[PDB]
């Protein structure tokens, strides 16, 4: 609604894209996991 | 609680052996949030297990 | 059968929200002993009903043996009052020849 | 004290906020795309953990103008809810009586009924 | 002050909230896809999704400033034996209970005097508020108390006891006798009005209806309560029918337990 | 006779109903010298409270002591002396009912004078 | 002060030092200063490797929680806190305006006039401090150990005993003596000793917190 079009642009630029579920994860997966906590048991 | 669209689960203690009440609500606002994600009774009661 | 036990075991029930060692649990605990409670009284109601019916129909003696003892004690509280209301007529005698 | 404290924390948490996601886009570029066929030198990298620990501290800075006002608010209110010392101090001993009676007579009533 | 110790409460869940569901933002989209089936019922779900999370992540964030503009703004030893005694007012509340009033009675058939001190002192507990009103109290007649009563600039009530219960009660207005010719309380006469005449079988109807076996008190206490009610008459119009005025009668009827002015046909 | 005791049982039954109800009622006006006469108050209702528990338990097991015949025989289907005294009293109590009515309108004739009296006294 | 409990199932807690930080030893948290040794607590039950959840099977954190006689039914958890929060802060204490000269691992001396004393936690009960320094120097600790380091453990009566530490001790040592066998004031030897009556009293008000001397 205010300042989130980098995250809208990020999605439709890497879509029709074989890497996406790859590319997001690679651009995405140590932020959340490491400081908010670890996976569950 | 369809206004909501939620569910508004009560941690209450039930028979006569307890101290002073039932304690499980500092993690009130917390086992909510969890069951936002999950429509899976086992979840709540494992947690608690 | 054994029908006190389980109404007595909820009478230490509704205890249970008195005596220990937020207030959801509270409305709740002093609601179904309670509403479990008038259950288990209201059921020995229509068990009383079962066992002086039976003995309402099984025999017509016990009908009219409490039928003359209501009468009875109805005809003593009958001569109960009213010599006492004659009594009690001798009072206003001298309550009015006092002028 | 606290009072105007408060004052210059939630300000700064909406722009610590602000700067959060904005460095967090720095981010997101640079790392996609270092994922697809594209070449881009990071130079400033800006690694966002660092950003991290200006606003949960002062989540954290809130909470100790918060709490310590929770405390605040409270030790000098009740201080002298019940002038003349020895007449509390009578009265709280009085009371401390009076209170473990009735919550023994609640046990004692607890043990008459069954126990 | 507890205003603002109150309002911090939504504001310092909306962040927390906010840190959820960034959080959710993050790991949904890093989830990767579960298709279930049909991809028409995934990747079109998949936009709906995008969107829900991130309107969620928007929408907290909105909601979060429109709290935080309404807001504003023996060292720890003896502080424990302080808030005991204040949460003791909470264990006050904890023997309550919700049963109240309302009890199961049956039948009450098996198998007095007070002074008139003692209804000078119960009317002395009730009249010392609502200052508007004003109560008389008089025994010109015998032990029974009737009294005279006048409600700012538009009431004028004899309010008749006996045997410490309740006797008789007569409303009139604002100008008239209520006294006779000789001075006396007037007993036995009408109150020349067909609002006041028909808002007396109302009067009467409630009488009967709080019923306490033993305790008049908070009968007649709640009695005034509802008379209370009846200073805002002629201006308040009925809650069903909008109009004031049916038949040309503005609503009187209080109902019980739920104190608004009504007809007999508002019910 | 047995049909007598179980109206007694019933009866006791809803006394601890209403024992329950009174002690819910007792309770609920103390909060927190006064507190003594409370207290032994309470503590004389629970000693009554105890024992109407054990004559109901008295008069449980003088009821039950005799049941082997069972319900289901209650349902009403469509398809010696004493009673001598009984006709006898009925209509002995119900002239003593038209006895006493001529003397309660006798009264009334009574109070119908002495309302005129204060009526017009002044 | 922090604590990190973690719940698992079949009755397994994982539990960190909460103080440290995870993933920095160049970094750390502002408000909470780190809290070692705490490990060592729980390997009895059983540097910044005290970081690592540990895992207990849910019954350590029985003894360790429960509020226990101090060896004022006191926690071992917390005895062991009002032993460390001694030790810091007598450090802070020592090192500023007095003379400070130590040389051990995690001893203490402080190199005083007096029979300068060297503490240490001690082995058997680690929930205190000990501390190691005629015979009536020994009870001074013990009344140490129970009233200045009681267990409800708050800061500013140590500032009074540290700045409480001659013949002083000597009649002062008598009336501890007196007073073990059967305060908010101390004794001091204007006189030669402390006699049954008119002694020179040492006492510190709670308000005031000054230097208090009755004759
Ligand atoms: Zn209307």
């Amino acid at each position: 609604q205010y300042l989130c079009q980098p995250l809208l642009d990020a999605v439709l630029a890497n879509i029709r894209s074989p890497v996406f579920n790859h590319s997001l994860y690679r651009t995405f997966v140590p932020a959340m996991t490491a400081i908010h906590g670890p996976p569950i048991t | 609680n369809s206004i909501h669209q939620k569910f508004h689960i009560s941690l209450g203690t039930v028979g006569p052996n307890s101290g002073c009440s039932n304690c499980h609500n500092t993690i009130l606002h917390q086992l909510q949030e969890m069951f936002n994600k999950t429509p899976n009774v086992v979840q709540l009661l494992q947690v608690l297990f | 059968s054994t029908l006190v036990d389980e109404l007595e075991s909820s009478f230490e029930a509704c205890f249970a929200s008195l005596v220990s060692q937020d207030q959801e649990e509270i409305r709740t605990g002093v609601d179904q002993c309670i509403q479990k409670f008038l259950d288990i009284a209201r059921q020995t109601e229509c068990f009383f009903l079962q066992k002086r019916l039976q003995l309402s129909v099984q025999k017509p003696e016990q009908v009219i043996k409490e039928d003359v003892s209501e009468l009875r004690n109805e005809l003593q509280r009958k001569d109960a009052l009213v010599q006492k209301h004659l009594t009690k007529l001798r009072h206003w005698q001298q309550v009015l020849e006092d002028i | 004290d606290p009072v105007q404290r408060y004052k210059m924390l939630i300000p700064q948490l909406k722009e610590s906020l602000q700067t959060l996601m904005k460095v967090a886009a720095q981010n997101l570029i640079q790392n996609t795309n270092i994922d697809n066929g594209q070449k881009s030198s990071d130079g400033p990298i800006q690694r966002f953990d660092k950003c991290l620990e200006e606003f949960y501290a002062l989540c954290d800075q809130l909470e100790l103008c918060l709490r310590l006002a929770h405390e605040c608010l409270s030790q000098s209110c009740d201080s002298a809810k019940h002038l003349p010392y020895p007449q509390y101090l009578a009265v709280i001993k009085a009371q401390i009586s009076c209170a473990k009676d009735i919550h023994t007579a609640l046990l004692d009533c607890a043990n008459k009924v069954t126990g | 002050v507890s205003v603002n110790l109150e309002a911090f409460s939504q504001a310092i869940s909306a962040i927390q909230a906010l840190r959820s569901s960034v959080s959710r933002v993050f790991d949904c989209l890093k989830d990767g896809m579960r298709n279930k089936e049909t991809l028409e019922g995934r990747e079109k779900a998949f936009i709906a999704h995008f969107q829900d999370n991130l309107h969620s992540v928007n929408r907290d964030l909105n909601e979060l400033e429109r709290l935080s503009n309404l807001v504003g703004k023996l060292y720890s030893q003896l502080l424990q034996a302080y808030k005991w005694s204040n949460k003791l007012q909470y264990h006050a509340g904890l023997a309550s209970g919700l049963l109240n009033q309302q009890s199961l009675k049956r039948s009450a058939n098996q198998m007095l005097v007070l002074p008139p001190q003692y209804v000078d002192d119960v009317i002395s507990r009730i009249d010392r508020m609502f200052p508007e009103m004003s109560i008389h109290l008089s025994r010109p007649n015998g032990t029974s108390a009737m009294l005279l009563v006048t409600l700012g600039k538009v009431l004028k009530v004899i309010v008749v006891m006996r045997s410490l219960f309740i006797d008789r009660t007569i409303v009139k207005g604002y100008n008239e006798n209520v006294y006779t010719e000789d001075g006396k309380l007037d007993i036995w006469s009408k109150s020349n009005y067909q609002v006041f005449q028909k808002v007396t079988d109302h009067a009467t109807t409630a009488l009967l209806h709080y019923q306490l076996p033993q305790m008049p008190d908070v009968v007649v206490r709640s009695f005034m309560t509802w008379l209370r009610s009846y200073i805002k008459l002629f201006q308040a119009p009925c809650q069903r029918c909008g109009k004031f005025l049916q038949d040309g009668l503005p609503p009187t009827w209080r109902d019980f337990r739920t104190l608004e002015a009504f007809h007999d046909t508002c019910r | 006779n047995t049909a007598s005791l179980c109206r007694i049982g019933q009866e006791t039954v809803q006394d601890i109903v209403y024992r329950t109800m009174e002690i819910f009622q007792l309770l609920r006006n103390m909060q927190l010298g006064t507190y003594q006469d409370r207290l032994t108050k309470l503590q004389d209702n629970l000693r009554q409270l105890s024992v109407l528990f054990r004559k109901l338990r008295l008069v449980y097991d003088k009821c039950n002591e005799n049941d082997p015949i069972p319900v289901e025989q209650l349902i009403p289907y469509v398809e010696s002396e004493e009673r001598r005294e009984i006709a006898e009293v009925n209509k002995k109590l119900k002239q003593k009912n038209q006895q006493l009515k001529q003397i309660m309108d006798q009264l009334r004739n009574l109070i119908w004078d002495i309302n005129a009296m204060l009526a017009m006294r002044n | 002060y922090c604590i990190d409990i973690y719940c698992r199932s079949r009755g397994v807690v994982a539990i960190r030092d909460g103080a440290y930080s995870l993933f920095d030893n160049s970094k750390l948290v502002e408000g909470f200063y780190p809290a070692p040794g705490l490990k060592t607590f729980l390997n009895m039950f059983v540097s910044w490797a005290a970081s690592i959840p540990t895992i207990l099977t849910h019954s350590a954190l029985n003894i360790l929680l429960l509020p226990s006689p101090t060896p004022y039914l006191c926690s071992p958890l917390e005895r062991f806190l009002g032993s460390v929060i001694m030790r810091r802060h007598l450090q802070r204490i020592i090192q500023q305006e007095q003379l400070i000269n130590s040389n051990e691992p995690g001893v203490i001396m402080f190199k005083t006039d007096a029979l300068k004393c060297r503490v240490a936690l001690s082995p058997k009960t680690n929930q205190t401090l000990q501390l190691k320094v005629p015979d009536e120097l020994q009870v001074l600790e013990k009344f140490f150990e129970t009233r200045v380091a009681g267990p409800p453990f708050k800061a500013n009566t140590l500032i009074a005993f540290t700045k409480l530490l001659t013949h002083i001790l000597r009649d002062c040592v008598h009336i501890m003596k007196l007073e073990l066998f059967p305060n908010v004031q101390f004794c001091l030897t204007i006189p030669p000793s402390a006699p049954p009556i008119a002694p020179p009293g040492t006492p510190a008000v709670v308000l005031k917190s000054k230097m208090l001397f009755f004759l």
